[PDB]
Order: C-alpha cells, then sequence, then structure tokens
C-alpha cells in the first residue's frame, strides 16, 4: 500500500508501506515500466543518482532533485513467499496556481435525437487541479448511473486539464423532462456553478 | 539482451489464446521468464513467472518454457483485457529471495494488447457541438482518428469528444469511415 | 540320463564358441569403425579360440564322455600338440594387448608413432612362429594326457603361466596408479574411450586369469607330488573350467564395448 | 550430490564476508563467479588441487581462495566490500564420478550478498 503528488522541478519522497526488500520501477504514459531500485538500497546501473531508496518497515523511495523528465508513476514492487505483487503506484505532476473551470452545457443536436439518442455534456474547460465533482440535475432531481467522465492530460504550454461529463438519456425520456442542468463544484469556485438550457 | 511479445489479438468471452517470449542473447538456462499485466487506466499487475507459480488466475491459467516460454489462457472472461509484459530474472528468485535480497526485473520488452471483446466493428456516429471565446466541437460516438484544440480519451460504454475553444473530419481506419461546425 | 545331460551341456559349449566368436570375426571385419590397431589382437584372439573349438574340442568331448581313445598314437600327438599351440597363441596375445594398454596409458601423444601397423604385423608373425615352432620341437621331439615329467612338466607351469602374470600385473597397477592421479587424458572424448578400452582389457585379462589358474596349479602340483596325487574329478573340472573361457569371452567383449554391441545388432 | 552455498547477508560497505561452499569420485576444480542485475557472469576466483590460484583484475588484491582438500570445502574472503561487489555469489566444482567416468561439472544454487547497510 503506498497516490497523487504534486511539485515543481527542483523539489525533494514517496512511500510504500509494507518484509521481503522492495524494488522501485518506473514507467511513463503507454511504455514499459524500468527498474531504478533493486534490493531496497541498491541504484541499477546507468541511473541518474538523485533516486535512492531508504529501509524501519516502511520503505521510501526518494528524489533528491526533479527534472522535466522526472514526470511519471512510480510503483513498489514487494515479494512474499512464492508470488510477488505490485504496489498501487503514485503519480507525480507539475505543480501550478489555481484556476477556475469554464462550464459550457451543449443541447443534443437536432441529428443526434433523429437518431434516438440524446447526450448531455457539461464541459470543464482549463480547471487546475484535476480534482473537482459534477452532478446531473434533471428538472430539479439528481440523477445516478448515467453519466461518465473524462480528463485530459496536463496541458503542454499551460499545466491545465479540461473535463467532459456526458449524460445519455432515451430520446423519450429526454422528451418527457423540461430543465437539464449540470452543477459543479471546485476547490476555487466558492458556490456551485449551474448552466441550464430548455428543451 | 532483447524481449519481444507475440500472440495478442481478439478474442471472445470464454476463449483461450498463448503467447510466447523470444529470448536472444543470453543463456536460458540461468534465468527465469516474468509475465506481468498491465490493465488499461490500472496499475502494474503479476500474473507469474517461468519452478512455477500463479497468482490466485490460478487454474484458469497455464505456463510452459521450451529459448521461448509461453503461457496459455482458458476460460478468458472481460477483465483480462490489457497489455501484457514480458520480463527477465534470476532463476531461483524464490530462494534468493530474503528480507535483504531482492534482484528484480531489470530487462522489459514493449508489450502486447490482449482484447478481448464479443463485438465487430459498427459505424461511428460525428455530430457537432453547436456552441449555445465561445466553445464548439464534435462528438464522436459508439464507434479513432479525429483531425480539424482538446481530444478528450476515449470511453468504453456499456466514445471521444474533440472540442475547440472550422471542419471536424472523423476517420475510423478499421471500418474506412469518413465523416462543419458553426452556430 | 547323466550321459545325455552332460553330451548336450558339451554340445551347447562348442556351439556357443562357434557361433561367438565367428560372430566377432564378422563383426570386426565388416564394419569400419571397429577396424582399429587395438581390435588386431582381438580378432587374433578370435581366431585362436575359434580353431580351439572348431578341432581341439569336439575330440576332448568324445574322449570324455566315451572314457576311450581310439583315433591313434599318430593322430593323438597331432591333438595334444594343437592344444599345446593355441594356448601358448593366446597368452601371448594376451600379452601383446597389454603392452599396447600400457604403451597408450603411459606415453600419450607417441602412440602413433610408437604402434605402427608394421610392427602390428611383425608381432602376430612373430607370436604364430613361436607358438608353432616351440609345439611341435616339444611334441615332435618329445619332453591322451600331456605328459608332466621333472623338467620339461615343471618348466613350462612357471614359464607360461606364471611369469606373464606378474608383468601383466605390475603394467596394470602402474596404469591404474597413474590413471587415478591424471585429472586430463590426451580432448574429453578421448579420455572417456582410453579409460573404457583400458577397463575392456582389464576385464578380459582378469577373467582369463581366473578361468585357467587351477588347471595351472593342477599341473604345477601333478609335477610335485605325483601324476596321479589328484582325483580324476578334480583333475577334469579344471579342464573344462579353463576351456569355458573360449566362450565366455564373446559376451564380455559385446557386453563391455558399445561399438561391438552395434556391430553385433547390425549383423543380426 | 549436493553444493551447499552459505555465508550470504547484507554488509555494510567496507565489511568482509567469508563464504563456503560443501560439496557431498574426486574434485579437480572449484571457482567463484558473480552475475549482478544488468551485468554478465564474471569470473573472481578459480583454485586447482594443487592450489594453484588466478584472479580477476578487480577482485586481485582483496579476494583470496584456499581449499580444504580433506574435507572438500572451499571458501572466498571478500575484504574491501563496495557497492560494485553487490551480486549473487555462484560455487562451482568439477568432479569425477569413477575412475573409468568422464569428468563433470556441478554448479551451485547461489549466495546473494548485498553491500548495504
Ligand atoms: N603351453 C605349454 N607350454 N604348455 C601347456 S601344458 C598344458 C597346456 C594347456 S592344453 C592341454 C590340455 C590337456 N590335454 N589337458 S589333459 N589333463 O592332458 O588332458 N599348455
Amino acid at each position: 500500500t503506498q497516490s497523487s503528488l504534486s511539485a515543481s522541478v527542483g523539489d525533494r519522497t514517496i512511500t510504500c508501506r509494507a518484509s521481503s526488500a522492495v524494488a522501485w520501477y518506473q514507467q511513463k504514459p503507454g511504455k514499459a515500466p524500468k527498474l531504478l531500485i533493486y534490493s531496497a538500497s541498491s541504484l541499477y546501473s546507468g541511473v541518474p543518482s538523485r533516486f535512492s531508496g531508504s529501509r524501519g518497515t516502511d520503505f521510501t523511495l526518494t528524489i533528491s532533485s526533479l527534472q522535466p523528465e522526472d514526470f511519471a508513476t512510480y510503483y513498489c514492487q514487494q515479494s512474499s513467499s512464492s508470488l510477488i505483487t505490485f504496489g498501487q503506484g503514485t503519480k507525480v505532476e507539475i505543480k501550478r496556481t489555481v484556476a477556475a473551470p469554464s462550464v459550457f452545457i451543449f443541447p443534443p443536436s437536432d441529428s443526434q435525437l433523429k437518431s434516438g439518442t440524446a447526450s448531455v455534456v457539461c464541459l470543464l474547460n482549463n480547471f487546475y487541479p484535476r480534482e473537482a465533482k459534477v452532478q446531473w440535475k434533471v428538472d430539479n432531481a439528481l440523477q445516478s448511473g448515467n453519466s461518465q467522465e473524462s480528463v485530459t492530460e496536463q496541458d503542454s504550454k499551460d499545466s491545465t486539464y479540461s473535463l467532459s461529463s456526458t449524460l445519455t438519456l432515451s430520446k423519450a425520456d429526454y422528451e418527457k423532462h423540461k430543465v437539464y442542468a449540470c452543477e459543479v463544484t471546485h476547490q476555487g469556485l466558492s458556490s456551485p456553478v449551474t448552466k441550464s438550457f430548455n428543451r | 539482451v532483447q524481449l519481444v511479445e507475440s500472440g495478442g489479438g481478439l478474442v471472445q468471452p470464454g476463449g483461450s489464446l498463448r503467447l510466447s517470449c523470444a529470448a536472444s542473447g543470453f543463456n536460458f538456462s540461468y534465468y527465469s521468464i516474468h509475465w506481468v499485466r498491465q490493465a488499461p487506466g490500472k496499475g502494474l499487475e503479476w500474473v507469474a513467472y517461468i519452478y512455477t507459480s500463479y497468482a490466485d488466475v490460478k487454474g484458469r491459467f497455464t505456463i510452459s518454457a521450451d529459448n521461448t516460454a509461453y503461457l496459455q489462457m482458458n476460460s478468458l472472461r472481460a477483465e483480462d483485457t490489457a497489455v501484457y509484459y514480458c520480463a527477465r530474472g534470476y532463476q531461483y528468485w524464490q530462494y534468493h529471495a530474503s528480507w535483504y535480497w531482492n534482484g528484480g526485473l531489470d530487462y522489459w520488452g514493449q508489450g502486447t494488447l490482449v482484447t478481448v471483446s464479443s463485438a465487430s466493428t459498427k459505424g461511428p456516429s460525428v455530430f457537432p457541438l453547436a456552441p449555445s471565446t465561445a466553445a464548439l466541437g464534435c462528438l464522436v460516438k459508439d464507434y479513432v482518428t479525429v483531425s480539424w484544440v482538446h481530444t478528450f480519451p476515449a470511453v468504453l460504454q456499456s466514445s471521444l469528444s474533440s472540442v475547440v475553444t472550422y471542419i471536424c473530419n472523423v476517420n475510423h481506419k478499421p471500418s474506412n469511415t469518413k465523416v462543419k461546425v458553426e452556430p | 540320463a547323466c550321459k545325455i545331460t552332460i553330451t548336450v551341456v558339451l554340445a551347447v559349449l562348442i556351439l556357443i564358441t562357434v557361433a561367438g566368436n565367428v560372430v566377432v570375426c564378422l563383426a570386426v571385419g565388416l564394419n569400419r569403425r571397429l577396424r582399429n590397431l587395438t581390435n588386431c589382437f582381438i580378432v587374433s584372439l578370435a581366431i585362436t579360440d575359434l580353431l580351439l573349438g572348431l578341432l581341439v574340442l569336439p575330440f576332448s568331448a568324445i574322449y570324455q564322455l566315451s572314457c576311450k581313445w581310439s583315433f591313434g598314437k599318430v593322430f593323438c600327438n597331432i591333438y595334444t600338440s594343437l592344444d599345446v599351440m593355441l594356448c601358448t597363441a593366446s597368452i601371448l596375445n594376451l600379452f601383446m594387448i597389454s603392452l599396447d594398454r600400457y604403451c597408450a596409458v603411459m606415453d600419450p601423444l607417441r602412440y602413433p608413432v610408437l604402434v605402427t601397423p608394421v610392427r602390428v604385423a611383425i608381432s602376430l608373425v612373430l607370436i604364430w612362429v613361436i607358438s608353432i615352432t616351440l609345439s611341435f620341437l616339444s611334441i615332435h621331439l618329445g619332453w591322451c594326457k600331456v605328459q608332466v615329467n621333472e623338467v620339461y612338466g615343471l618348466v613350462d607351469g612357471l614359464v607360461t603361466f606364471y611369469l606373464p602374470l606378474l608383468i601383466m600385473c605390475v603394467c596394470y597397477t602402474l596404469m591404474i596408479l597413474r590413471l587415478k592421479s591424471v585429472r586430463l587424458l590426451s580432448s574429453r572424448e578421448k579420455d572417456r574411450n582410453l579409460r573404457r578400452i583400458t577397463r575392456l582389457v582389464l576385464v578380459v585379462v582378469a577373467v582369463f586369469v581366473i578361468c585357467w589358474f587351477p588347471y595351472f596349479t593342477a599341473f604345477v602340483y601333478r609335477g610335485l607330488r605325483g601324476d596321479d596325487a589328484i582325483n580324476e574329478v578334480l583333475e577334469a573340472i579344471v579342464l573344462w573350467l579353463g576351456y569355458a573361457n573360449s566362450a565366455l569371452n564373446p559376451i564380455l567383449y559385446a557386453a563391455l564395448n558399445r561399438d561391438f554391441r552395434t556391430g553385433y545388432q547390425q549383423l543380426f | 550430490r549436493q553444493l551447499v552455498e552459505s555465508g550470504g547477508g547484507l554488509v555494510q560497505p567496507g565489511g568482509s564476508l567469508r563464504l563456503s561452499c560443501a560439496a557431498s569420485f574426486r574434485l579437480y576444480d572449484m571457482g567463484w563467479f558473480r552475475q549482478a542485475p544488468g551485468k554478465e557472469r564474471e569470473g573472481v576466483a578459480s583454485i586447482t588441487s594443487g592450489g594453484s590460484t588466478k584472479y580477476a583484475d578487480s577482485v586481485k588484491g582483496r579476494f583470496t581462495i584456499s581449499r580444504d582438500n580433506a574435507k572438500n570445502t572451499v571458501y572466498l574472503q571478500m575484504n574491501s566490500l563496495e557497492p560494485e561487489d553487490t551480486a549473487v555469489y555462484y560455487c562451482n566444482a568439477e568432479y569425477r564420478t569413477g575412475i573409468w567416468e568422464e569428468l563433470l561439472d556441478g554448479w551451485g544454487k547461489g549466495t546473494p550478498v548485498t553491500v548495504s547497510s
């Protein structure tokens, strides 16, 4: 057992609480994990010296100085009697000032309704950090089990995220109700922000 | 030292597939070969090593070795879909492994995608997200390559949306399906 | 009742001796792999045990079962001379094979130069010439049963059997001591070949000595304490035990060495 | 026959570990090798029945090998241990089963050593 860490370049430590010595791996998005530390304290050949591992019983990985390259997920791998098990893994990321989401609600297009499917999209743009909550209220009634959320990776230029939440309703159900809205709560926002349209 | 994997492909529930690993540049006798699975959008998971053991996938899975190690999967399920990795370690890692020792897997490959889906090609439907700076975008549903700007990661339904804050051209290579956004 | 069983046993012995010796000759001659300079002595030994069975053994059988001699003195002298010559022509081939093995083991890398094929031909020719000359110059010129006396009988036991035996024992003791001391002899395959062939020769020699030791002990004793000192059953059990070695040798050759077994399997 | 290896433990830098290999017709040679996670097997020392010894360049001046003929036990004494010496040190023995038998080789299971504390 080890979730998310925000740190700027040049800032110094991950922890994977368990007694087989752990090994630490590194993997960037969509690539092959590399080895970093083995036997709980030994640096792999050809690896930058910044990474170091310290053994009480709570093992800790540490990075002395962050670099632009050093931004990825880290994994601990503890042996056992006869089967090994990888840690849940943590993920460093670039610190950046707080920002507030810009909310846009999109009415279902006429053609999509013509097919028979209604989708309502709530778009949050350029909001930092990742944590946010989106709630769907239809006719002043909260809905559950009918929405999906997708989050982008950090932007290269401004290190900001975008979230799209999509509500899927049957065309008949869409016709039944009149008021559709999405409520967004964020750290920056003083109060919940609601955008509403009318069928 | 080079490790390669093959045998990853589309499968259906209850199916069986066998994956082989290529070993080159080293003496096979002194090493153990491990198979590691990373489910899409999830953490690393260990399946087995090839002296054989299995994760508590026990029974359903079989492992064997010939300089090639083979993993056989039976009664496949939806959860099995993932990217599979082949790694190299010490021969007696279990005997060697101790409170002070853990060798680790020094060399890794590139991974192979095993997709278990009971489905066939279906046509993507692209719809204009009319602007009700005013953002606008196109939606892709029930299908991907989208060209014109933020494109969201694809989602798996029981779809991806592209928003620009203009012509959106959506190309699905498997089905050869090719599809102006204004107020 | 007993006569039928003994005659069947003697017929079986003659049959095994003849068949085994022809098998060894055919396998060694026919197969190219088994043609080597060490196997020249083995083929000579095969001929020297083939003749004993083809000629000497049937008359000895007749004489033993019937208990009378009828062919006559003229033949009888030929039969005893022939019998004596074949023994002298087997205790010299064993000496030469043991000299071959001592030369190979003790002095490796010089075995090809020293043991030239012409030398092997000279050794075989000399061995047969000495055997025949001694047999017929100690049979025609004097000095059916071999006639023991004061100096001829006593001298033959000591000079023919006992003297070669001690040289062969010294050669084998030294060869075993060096074999144990050394680690690598000559490629790994070459070392294993030398060791296996040395085992083959040592077992054939030990079998020969164990088979023929009782007869020669009796032969010395009859000179020492009188011709009739020992019983008839003891006198005639040893002779047949000695004669059995000729039948026994082919089995040893096949069992000890893989190449003989393969050649025999191919032949039949 | 089984080669039993021992003397493997976690050692602080600069420490010393004396290893011991026990073999249960004749034993001709015994060798030591080290295999690291990203490196190939490397010879460190070898000793004959006579007692002649040869050493690798890195090992030289710190490692010594000696043979006990009576009990068929060899040992390696490592001094000036440094993090580069982290490896699984494997024992190796050459032997003959019988007088007429061919020479054969034997491999140990490995004793893991970590120069850290
Ligand atoms: N080589 C040589 N110089 N002498 C001898 S003496 C006996 C011998 C073995 S063949 C004689 C076997 C035989 N007829 N025995 S017996 N009791 O007379 O009927 N070689």
